[PDB]
């Protein structure tokens, strides 16, 4: 049914749709090629959502709101834990 | 041009400014930067720290989970520490000692033999270590260990990516989902993914950080990186069945539930005839190949661990 060459990988209990690869042709290991050469040769966590540029994302009020917000206590936590020992100018 | 990046590091955490002379950006990744910095001890000496700045966009606990890891596994047995952290809001920068390294592309074809047995022996020395902790670090590859080959140093970097085994001894790694369910997990480099990682199975363990090791090894003996060059997933693990072979990894993956079809069969090949067909180098001993061999088990259970890897004959006598 499905065009050659092709991968397939199926879960066996069905916890997965099965997922694919298909290649003009399969990998090839070329000894030929030249040493170093391979033989074969987005998402804010915080504020759940996708976005396409990064800079205005993070002036938008959504995420501003969660930058200024207490939830890096956990950070702050394992932080005030370390030993500072630089020098600190004033 | 990293002028701008610089400026805009010390814009956002403004007490940098207070404490470090940033002289350069030294790298960029998805979920970070690092710049070199020099700073003054409070002890007297002056030290180049590392400056690692994360993505704003990351989670708390993600950062968190980062940071307990280096605060403690990190800072003993060839494993990043950390100096000191700091924030503001949604900023956050570590800073760590800064190790001088060479690229790997670089020394690739330069190392004698003995560098190859040092350097793998110090990569599981490693990763020993983060395994007691039951960390996964799932991004082991070169650049996420640094090599410093004039003064024989060495220090596995980045906990980004980490997750926990079942009973992790780091608390904040059980927040962490895993890829299996779908803090979110973070894609890693296809071409260090063991097999079961590919073929997206839920039980994910430190067994995936010892092949990543394998195919380092594999580098090192055949002279080639990368030696899986793949963007995709199933590309890399075609590639695989092409070095392993088809039958074994199909086999393989039923143990641990999955079912993998390939239209083309593809034997197993001997790794010393493809490692040195692929290039001391002149008596490569049988364990070399004996332990890549182990590394490279398609079965995670029966994988080689960090422990044992260091009792393996490859090693005597060091
Ligand atoms: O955490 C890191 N992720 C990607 C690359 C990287 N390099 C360093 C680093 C470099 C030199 N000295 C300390 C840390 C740290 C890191
Ligand atoms: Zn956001």
């Amino acid at each position: 049914r499905l065009k050659k060459p092709f991968v397939k990988v199926e879960d066996m209990s069905q916890l997965y749709r099965p997922f694919y690869l298909q290649l003009t042709n399969m990998p090839f290991i070329n000894y030929s090629i030249q040493k170093p050469c391979s033989p074969f040769d987005g998402y804010c966590e915080c504020c759940l959502q996708k976005y396409e540029d990064l800079e205005t994302h993070l002036l938008s009020e959504q995420h501003r709101n969660f930058a200024q917000s207490n939830q890096y206590q956990v950070v702050d936590d394992i932080v005030s834990k370390l030993v500072f020992d630089f020098v600190e100018y004033e | 041009g990293v002028k701008k990046d610089i400026e805009k590091l010390y814009e956002a955490v403004p007490q940098l400014s207070n404490v470090f002379k940033i002289e350069d950006k030294i790298g960029e990744g998805t979920f970070s930067s690092v710049y070199l910095a020099t700073a003054q001890l409070q002890v007297g000496p002056e030290e180049k720290i590392a400056l690692k700045h994360l993505i704003p966009t990351s989670h708390p606990i993600r950062i968190a989970a980062e940071l307990q890891c280096l605060t403690v596994a990190g800072g003993q047995d060839n494993v990043m520490g950390v100096k000191y952290c700091f924030r503001k809001n949604d900023h956050v920068v570590i800073a760590m000692p800064y190790l001088e390294h060479e690229s790997f592309l670089d020394i690739l074809n330069s190392l004698s033999f003995q560098e190859v047995r040092e350097y793998m022996l110090n990569l599981f020395k490693a990763l020993k270590r983060i395994h007691q902790f039951g960390i996964v670090h799932r991004d082991v590859k070169p650049s996420n260990f640094l090599y410093n080959r004039r003064l024989k140093k060495y220090a596995l970097v980045d906990f980004g990516l980490a997750q926990g085994t079942h009973d992790t001894k780091i608390e904040l790694l059980k927040f962490v989902q895993s890829e299996a369910q779908q803090v979110a997990p973070r894609a890693g480099t296809p071409g260090f993914r063991a097999p079961e990682v590919l073929t997206k199975c839920p039980n994910q363990t430190t067994a995936i950080d010892m092949w990543s090791a394998g195919v380092i090894f594999l580098s090192l003996l055949s002279g080639r990186y990368p030696f899986y060059k793949a963007s995709d997933d199933l590309t890399a693990l075609a590639q695989i069945m092409t070095i392993r072979g088809s039958r074994e990894t199909i086999q393989a993956a039923k143990t641990f539930g999955k079912s993998i079809l390939c239209s083309k069969e593809v034997p197993a090949q001997d790794l010393r005839k493809l490692c040195e067909r692929l290039r001391g180098w002149n008596e490569v001993p049988d364990e070399a190949y004996d332990l890549l061999d182990k590394l490279l088990d398609l079965n995670p259970a029966s994988r080689i661990t960090a422990e044992e890897a260091l009792l393996h004959p490859f090693f005597k006598d060091m």
